[PDB]
This record gives C-alpha cells, sequence and structure tokens, in this order.
C-alpha cells in the first residue's frame, strides 16, 4: 500500500435559513428498481454512496433512463430541488479564453481525468442532504437509501469544487515547470510545450507522478482524436485557429428564430470572418416574441444577408498570439452605424477580427462612434492579451485634433495613426465662436398649440427680412427646429441665428451629423452647405428684441 | 493586537459580488509579486470556491513614486457595510482643518495590516487576481487583517491611533490632525521649513510606535484655496452679442441670487439688430448692471451644510487644460466652486486632466467636510470607465454619473 495524500474537502454550506431537500421518491417499474440496485450496489463498493439508516429525513428523486443502443438502463438523481437549496460558489469557469490569445504550442497532450472525478471527496456534513431511495420490489420492503461521498454528478457545486480541487493539486507541478501550460475543460487536462516530442511525454510522466501522489489514476484520453480540437465553438488547429463551419441555410420563408440563428451565426463568424454586417437583419425583429412570426426581408437585408454569404464563401483563419510582436488594431467604417474591425501583428495575418454598432439614439456622428469602437476593441483586447494594442483609424490627425480639443466633453483615444481607407471620418460642419460681422442676423422663434398642434414658424432680421409659416401637427420643440431651418435655408453662406430654444441648443451643441428626426437632418444639410453659423442663445420672453418681435409673430 | 471586533453587514443584505474588471498584463505582475509578500506576511490567506464574494482590485503608482501600490475597490463592500460608531457616537469633522496654512497628507494604511479582521467577516473582503484572457484561474484571496481601503478600518483602528498620536498632540496643540479612510492630515499654522521636519517627527512616531508608503507627503495649503465667484464683464463699448449673453448669464445668475433685474439691459435689445453692432448702454442700464454686479459680490444667503445629505460635484470642459466646477446639496446652492489651470502631464489628454481634477476635488471636500462628493463627469460612461485607472492616484475612489446632454451653464462659468 502506498500512501496517497487527501484532497483537501471544499466545505459546503445551504443557502442561509433554508432547510435541504425532502422531495416524494416516485414509483418506478420492477425492471427499473432492479436495475437501480444493481447501479447502485457497483457504485458503492466503489465507494462512491454509503447507505443510511432511516433517521435521515432529507430525499431527491431517482429515476432510470434507458439509452437507444447501449441496451444498458442508467441512473439519473434529479438533484434539482437541492440545487436551488445549495449555496451559490465560485464559478472559476466562467471566462473562457479567447483563440487569439492562445500561445501556439509545439506538442500538446491529453489527459483524461474523469477516474480522478470520483477521488474528490464531499464535505462530510453536507452528505446528508444528498440522500435518495431506491424503491423497493413491490413495495413490500423498506425503501434502500443512499447518500453519495463524492460530488454527485448534476449538484450545483460539483463543477467549481472539482476545477478547484485539480488546481490547487497543479498548482506546485505548473509553477516548478514554466515551461509547460496545463489547461482544464471537463474531465480532460490539455499539457502543452515548446519541448520536442521526447523531452515533452517525460513532463507528461513526470506529471502523472505527481498525480499519483493524491491517488489520481490518469491514461492518455483514449482515441486520440487528431487535430484539430473541437471546443467551445472552434477549431483549435496547431498553427492556426477558426470557428466551426459557418453554413448559412437557403431560405425561402424567414421567421424570427430563422433570423436570431442567423444574427447569432454571423456574430459568432465576425470574430474570424472580416466585414460581416447585422444591421438590416437584426433590424427586422425589434419588438417580436413569438418564436414562430415569418417576417418579410427588406431588400436591404438581402443585400446584407447575400453580402455576408460572400464573405463565408471560403474558410479563413486566425493565427495565435506572439508576445514578441506588436499588436496592431484597424477600423473601417460600414456606413448605417456599423464599424468592423482586424487586429493582427504582422500584416494581412489577422489575431482576430469584429465588428460595433452603434448605441441606439436620435443623434449621433461618425466621430463618437468611431471613439466607441475604440473602446470596445482597447477593452476586449486588454481581456485577450492584456495590453492595448496601437490603432490604425480612418481619420486624419487633424480632424481628430479639432474635434476633441473643442468638443464639449473630455475625450480620449490611445495612441493611433491615420489610415487612407475611405470612407474617412470627418467633422461635417464646424459651428463659429463668435458672431460674424457682416453676415445677416435672424432672429428665429417657433410656438404650437398644445390642443390644436396649430403652430408657427419663422424668423426676423436685421435687413428686414421676415418670414412666418402656418404648420399642422407640430410642437413647441419642432417648431423651434423649424425656425433654425428656415433661417440656415434663406440665408448666405454666413448668417447669425439668434434662438431662445434650450431644446435645438442642446442637439446642436451635441454636433450629430446624422439623426432619426428628418428634421434634425434637414438641419444638418443645411450646416454642411454654410461656411460659417454662428449660434446664439437668448433667455426667452425677457424683451430681448428682435426675439420678441418673432416670438409675437409665431404665438398666434 | 489579537482581539477582534465583531462587524457586520447592514440588515438583508449579502456580501458585495462585484465582477473583476480585465487588467493589463503589469497591473497582474505587480499584484502577483505584493500579494505573495502579503500572503507570507499573513495579512491575506488563498480562499475557496465556497467563496462566492468579489470586489475588484488594480494597482496604481502614487503621485512621484516607483513602487506599484494595490488598490481595492471596496466602494460596493464600504456601503454594504454597518455604519460604525466603534467606540464613540461619532468624530465631528475639524472644521479647523481647511483654515491651516499648510495640510500634509500621510499613507498610514499599512497600520490598519496590524489589527486581526474578524473571522467571521472576511469571507466578504474576497478577491480575484485576474488572468489574461482567462488562461490560467484566477488567485483568489481575501483579508486577515483590517484591509485599506474599507470603511470599518480606520474606524477600528481609531482608538489604536489616538494613542499614538497623544504623545505628539498634547506636545503640538495648534497642529490639526484629521484621519480619512487610509489618509492622515496634518495641519500647522507654522510656515514650510518646521513643516517637513514636524511631518517627519509624526512619521517616525508610527514607526517607533509601528510601512512602503509611509515616507511620502502630499502637500496642500487649504487657505489660499480660491473660489471662483460670479463676475460680469466691464467694458466701453458693448455689441448686441455682448448684451445678449450678459442677460442670459444674469438670466441663469437670478436663480441664485434675489434681485437681479435685466429690464433696462433688455431695453437696449430694441428693434432686430445685428449681432456686432455697438450699443451704447443707457446710465439706466448702466445702473442696473452696477445694481447686479454688487448682489453678486455678497454669498449666496441660506447655503448650509446637511451632513445627511450627499455632496454633489459637477465639472465642465472650458477648453484649453481649463476646468470648472461646483460643489453643493441642493442646486443653486453652492458651497464651494472652483477653477483649475495646467493640469501636469496631460496637455493632449483629456481623461487624465478630468481623473486629476476629480482627484483634487474629491480631496478638497475631504478636507472641507469629510466626506467625497457624487460627480456629475461631463464624459462618456465607456471612455470613463475604460482609461480612469491609468491615472487613479489616490487611495480612495468616489462615486460618480454621467453628463450626456451639454449644460447651457458651461458658459456662465467661463
Ligand atoms: C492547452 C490548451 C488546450 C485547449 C484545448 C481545448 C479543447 N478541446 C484549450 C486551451 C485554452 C489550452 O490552454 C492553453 N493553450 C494554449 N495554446 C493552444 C493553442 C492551440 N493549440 C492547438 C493544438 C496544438 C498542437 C496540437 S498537436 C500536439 O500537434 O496534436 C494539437 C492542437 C493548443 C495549445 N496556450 C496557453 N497558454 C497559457 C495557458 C494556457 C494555454
Ligand atoms: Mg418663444
Amino acid at each position: 500500500m502506498v500512501p496517497i495524500s487527501p484532497i483537501e474537502t471544499v466545505p459546503v454550506k445551504l443557502k442561509p435559513g433554508m432547510d435541504g431537500p425532502k422531495v416524494k421518491q416516485w414509483p418506478l417499474t420492477e425492471e427499473k428498481i432492479k436495475a437501480l440496485v444493481e447501479i447502485c450496489t457497483e457504485m458503492e463498493k466503489e465507494g462512491k454512496i454509503s447507505k443510511i439508516g432511516p433517521e435521515n429525513p432529507y430525499n431527491t428523486p431517482v429515476f432510470a433512463i434507458k439509452k437507444k443502443d447501449s441496451t444498458k438502463w442508467r441512473k439519473l438523481v434529479d438533484f434539482r430541488e437541492l440545487n436551488k437549496r445549495t449555496q451559490d460558489f465560485w464559478e472559476v469557469q466562467l471566462g473562457i479564453p479567447h483563440p487569439a490569445g492562445l500561445k501556439k504550442k509545439k506538442s500538446v497532450t491529453v489527459l483524461d481525468v474523469g477516474d480522478a472525478y470520483f477521488s474528490v471527496p464531499l464535505d462530510e456534513d453536507f452528505r446528508k442532504y444528498t440522500a435518495f431511495t431506491i424503491p423497493s420490489i413491490n413495495n413490500e420492503t423498506p425503501g434502500i437509501r443512499y447518500q453519495y461521498n463524492v460530488l454527485p454528478q448534476g449538484w450545483k457545486g460539483s463543477p467549481a469544487i472539482f476545477q478547484s480541487s485539480m488546481t490547487k493539486i497543479l498548482e506546485p507541478f505548473a509553477a516548478q515547470n514554466p515551461d509547460i501550460v496545463i489547461y482544464q475543460y471537463m474531465d480532460d487536462l490539455y499539457v502543452g510545450s515548446d519541448l520536442e516530442i521526447g523531452q515533452h511525454r517525460t513532463k507528461i510522466e513526470e506529471l502523472r507522478q505527481h498525480l499519483l501522489r493524491w491517488g489520481l489514476t490518469t491514461p492518455d484520453k483514449k482515441h486520440q482524436k487528431e487535430p484539430p480540437f473541437l471546443w467551445m465553438g472552434y477549431e483549435l488547429h496547431p498553427d492556426k485557429w477558426t470557428v466551426q463551419p459557418i453554413v448559412l441555410p437557403e431560405k425561402d420563408s424567414w421567421t424570427v428564430n430563422d433570423i436570431q440563428k442567423l444574427v447569432g451565426k454571423l456574430n459568432w463568424a465576425s470574430q474570424i470572418y472580416p466585414g460581416i454586417k447585422v444591421r438590416q437583419l437584426s433590424k427586422l425583429l425589434r419588438g417580436t416574441k413569438a418564436l414562430t412570426e415569418v417576417i418579410p426581408l427588406t431588400e436591404e437585408a438581402e443585400l446584407e444577408l447575400a453580402e455576408n454569404r460572400e464573405i463565408l464563401k471560403e474558410p479563413v483563419h486566425g493565427v495565435y498570439y506572439d508576445p514578441s510582436k506588436d499588436l496592431i488594431a484597424e477600423i473601417q467604417k460600414q456606413g448605417q452605424g456599423q464599424w468592423t474591425y482586424q487586429i493582427y501583428q504582422e500584416p494581412f495575418k489577422n489575431l482576430k477580427t469584429g465588428k460595433y454598432a452603434r448605441m441606439r439614439g436620435a443623434h449621433t456622428n461618425d466621430v463618437k462612434q468611431l471613439t466607441e469602437a475604440v473602446q470596445k476593441i482597447t477593452t476586449e483586447s486588454i481581456v485577450i492579451w492584456g495590453k492595448t494594442p496601437k490603432f490604425k483609424l480612418p481619420i486624419q490627425k487633424e480632424t481628430w485634433e479639432t474635434w476633441w480639443t473643442e468638443y464639449w466633453q473630455a475625450t480620449w483615444i490611445p495612441e493611433w495613426e491615420f489610415v487612407n481607407t475611405p470612407p474617412l471620418v470627418k467633422l461635417w460642419y464646424q459651428l463659429e465662436k463668435e458672431p460674424i460681422v457682416g453676415a445677416e442676423t435672424f432672429y428665429v422663434d417657433g410656438a404650437a398649440n398644445r390642443e390644436t398642434k396649430l403652430g408657427k414658424a419663422g424668423y426676423v432680421t436685421n435687413k428686414g427680412r421676415q418670414k412666418v409659416v402656418p404648420l399642422t401637427n407640430t410642437t413647441n420643440q419642432k417648431t423651434e427646429l423649424q425656425a433654425i431651418y428656415l433661417a440656415l435655408q434663406d440665408s448666405g453662406l454666413e448668417v447669425n441665428i439668434v434662438t431662445d430654444s434650450q431644446y435645438a441648443l442642446g442637439i446642436i451643441q451635441a454636433q450629430p451629423d446624422k439623426s432619426e428626426s428628418e428634421l434634425v437632418n434637414q438641419i444638418i444639410e443645411q450646416l454642411i452647405k454654410k461656411e460659417k453659423v454662428y449660434l446664439a442663445w437668448v433667455p426667452a420672453h425677457k424683451g430681448i428684441g428682435g426675439n420678441e418681435q418673432v416670438d409675437k409673430l409665431v404665438s398666434a | 493586537p489579537i482581539e477582534t471586533v465583531p462587524v457586520k453587514l447592514k440588515p438583508g443584505m449579502d456580501g458585495p459580488k462585484v465582477k473583476q474588471w480585465p487588467l493589463t498584463e503589469e497591473k497582474i505582475k505587480a499584484l502577483v509579486e505584493i500579494c505573495t509578500e502579503m500572503e507570507k506576511e499573513g495579512k491575506i490567506s488563498k480562499i475557496g470556491p465556497e467563496n462566492p464574494y468579489n470586489t475588484p482590485v488594480f494597482a496604481i503608482k502614487k503621485k512621484d513614486s516607483t513602487k506599484w501600490r494595490k488598490l481595492v475597490d471596496f466602494r460596493e463592500l464600504n456601503k454594504r457595510t454597518q455604519d460604525f460608531w466603534e467606540v464613540q457616537l461619532g468624530i465631528p469633522h475639524p472644521a479647523g482643518l481647511k483654515k491651516k496654512k499648510s495640510v500634509t497628507v500621510l499613507d498610514v494604511g499599512d497600520a490598519y495590516f496590524s489589527v486581526p479582521l474578524d473571522e467571521d467577516f472576511r469571507k466578504y473582503t474576497a478577491f480575484t487576481i485576474p488572468s489574461i484572457n482567462n488562461e490560467t484561474p484566477g488567485i483568489r484571496y481575501q483579508y486577515n487583517v483590517l484591509p485599506q481601503g474599507w470603511k470599518g478600518s480606520p474606524a477600528i483602528f481609531q482608538s489604536s491611533m489616538t494613542k499614538i498620536l497623544e504623545p505628539f498632540k498634547k506636545q503640538n496643540p495648534d497642529i490639526v490632525i484629521y484621519q480619512y479612510m487610509d489618509d492622515l492630515y496634518v495641519g500647522s499654522d507654522l510656515e514650510i521649513g518646521q513643516h517637513r521636519t514636524k511631518i517627519e517627527e509624526l512619521r517616525q512616531h508610527l514607526l517607533r510606535w509601528g510601512p512602503p508608503f509611509l515616507w511620502m507627503g502630499y502637500e496642500l495649503h487649504p487657505d489660499k484655496w480660491t473660489v471662483q465667484p460670479i463676475v460680469l464683464p466691464e467694458k466701453d463699448s458693448w455689441t448686441v452679442n455682448d448684451i445678449q449673453k450678459l442677460v442670459g448669464k444674469l438670466n441663469w445668475a437670478s436663480q441664485i441670487y434675489p434681485g437681479i433685474k435685466v429690464r433696462q439691459l433688455s431695453k437696449l435689445l430694441r428693434g432686430t439688430k445685428a449681432l456686432t453692432e455697438v450699443i451704447p448702454l443707457t446710465e439706466e442700464a448702466e445702473l442696473e448692471l452696477a445694481e447686479n454686479r454688487e448682489i453678486l459680490k455678497e454669498p449666496v444667503h441660506g447655503v448650509y451644510y446637511d451632513p445627511s445629505k450627499d455632496l454633489i460635484a459637477e465639472i465642465q470642459k472650458q477648453g484649453q487644460g481649463q476646468w470648472t466646477y461646483q460643489i453643493y446639496q441642493e442646486p443653486f446652492k453652492n458651497l464651494k466652486t472652483g477653477k483649475y489651470a495646467r493640469m501636469r502631464g496631460a496637455h493632449t489628454n483629456d481623461v487624465k486632466q478630468l481623473t486629476e481634477a476629480v482627484q483634487k476635488i474629491t480631496t478638497e471636500s475631504i478636507v472641507i467636510w469629510g466626506k467625497t462628493p457624487k460627480f456629475k463627469l461631463p464624459i462618456q460612461k465607456e471612455t470613463w470607465e475604460t482609461w480612469w485607472t491609468e491615472y487613479w492616484q489616490a487611495t480612495w475612489i468616489p462615486e460618480w454619473e454621467f453628463v450626456n446632454t451639454p449644460p447651457l451653464v458651461k458658459l456662465w462659468y467661463q
């Protein structure tokens, strides 16, 4: 007998106040009972479970289920009640590595550790809560009562405790063998190195030797599956990675779950297939939640989808990360609030790709969106590589400098350089900081009757130019914008505009270059055509003449 | 120190469960070194998956120093930790501090590590050193001793600290000492020369009576802190535009000050005049201007600090590296206003300047009232939240919200 170290127990509690499960065992057929008795007798011999007396008052139902070609029965202990009552754990497997962060390894071997799983003991004070009962034949004897000694499959804590237990066991081996990497995914351990095949298998042997100190028998994962590993939706090849094949179904009638799966696939594909777009397809499913409703395709979705198919025609792959090389991120504007990017170390060999879509909102501009794309990539790059990439942006250095020095908010973009890749991001208008000498001054105003929805918008100028337009189905705020719009329409290339509209100022000072309000869009289009616009604000109802004059003209 | 102090969360409140945000490789490496030593010294221990709580952690370089410092973001645990009256119904915040001619700030947080933490509360101080790209399990730890940044640490340590200070205090009856979180504020009216020596006299005391960053001093002169009253221009020729801006600013001021009038000034804007036309002021408009100017000199009336209410700090980017700010509890009742320029290190970095402005304003707030304000930051949340930790140099962290629509009022503190 070679002494083995015990695996340290994780202490476990139920959620505060709650007691353990007490769920009735269902009746079972004579055949299922016999099956369960044999299964449980075996597991009992293996130490997995123990027979208990009648004093334990907890219970969890057990079931017997058959499989198709394996004419075996299998047991299922339904721990759903127990899981509802079990404390929360730290789930160390939340984050999945992204393949583009991984480092190329000359050699990787796989080890089955599912057998080591049953060496992890369950906290003795908790075992009582795992009791279950095999009903007896013809219910003429007391049911056989058992509780777990090991982490039960299907129990809330088993993944976290099993993974924590292995990690602690592995820690000294990893720390003292820095030339290898070890990764656990479910019942398998992956060990990679850049050692030659001979020196690699000795590290494997040494690791087996280390595991045997806790009595863990670990042979090679039987039926060694040739590369690539199929893992978390990816293909991990030795020198490249990609998403598992993406095939977009040919359809005549597209329903709302057809497109959720389609945008899911496209989103998943976009981490490596450059230029994927999903705005038009995503737009088609705003409010519906009946997963069977068929939606007609906008011709802009058919165009977008067909574009996606062209991108998906050939498989593409990403390279793994080399920490000795630089990290570079390149962004292109695609239109309609859509942005796409590539991250690479040497040109034409992407580590990964991705996309960004504009936030919901009434007014927006390209610079803000580019800035948001940059922050998204920055953060994703911190996650994957622990550092910020250098950016290549389709915005001239002077555009950016003008934007951020005049923008009312603090803003910042990390180290970057211009790349001349149209369409370029630009400022479409720049308001004046001072009134323009010799430009006509327009005093604008608008007003609407909240009941009738009838309004008026217009202006008066220092040259005696005047206009009032009657409007139907409008609001104070819309008439205030309409008045500014009229002044832009009716003035020369340079104009001073005086308004009392805090609403219109709030919008225009936000510097949008596009809007969901068509009137705001018309205003932007006028601003682009001007040479100089100075927009001045004054408070309403203060006897500011010109303002006062047109206020009366529009108030009916 | 062997005896623990019983501490509990507020009723019906679990411990914090805050996600660790992603960290750069260099900050991760710094934390691994720091926590390895802390672990050797007993300050923290590894924890198991049966602990589900988490508080974010990161690393900073304090002002003008080489070594990384661990900084735990205990804002969530602080608000969940019971209110404290450790041995006393409360310390009066010293109104004397803001009047001293010089205040030096000491990082005394290392002293907390000599007091053990209540064994039942330790679980709630759990934190995670993340790995890059989730490649290895995060390193999980909890505190065994009073942690830096935690609200309870100065509270529990306050008995032990009053005694260390006692010989120094009864020696210097006119030296004002205030403790806020991990900081010690030490104010004297004497001039420079004596200060660094007296502060070092205070430093030695803690070494004799007991540190990585204890050697440093942050020097402040609150007696020279300048307020920003509201100013009206003085001009010999007023354009229509000038008068319009003036009437706007005065109409905004009339919400703060009684008896501002703009009738006579508005009367000059009669007709529909070109913006650049010079309007001579009538004497009755000049009188009105003079009266308003007089009103604006005096303080705002009915302005009182209410310790039950939050302090609110608004900040405006004015361009060219200038920032204005106002601290208040009720709108239009400013308790303090200010302006900053020439934020060193950041002439081409908005967010770095904003981060330093936030730290200077918080420092002013601790000194004047003994607490931190809730900020209204002129920045998009995603920009701020990506970058501020790169420029953070204080051992506390205030709360903040974001302003997305441009205030008209930036104009009237220019
Ligand atoms: C070791 C490991 C395996 C998996 C598998 C999942 C499944 N199912 C997943 C991860 C995350 C993982 O952990 C880490 N992986 C890596 N790099 C990867 C890069 C891709 N290759 C693919 C490959 C190469 C060679 C062969 S071969 C011998 O020719 O047959 C066959 C396949 C494996 C190693 N670097 C790491 N660095 C630091 C820490 C951990 C790292
Ligand atoms: Mg009006």
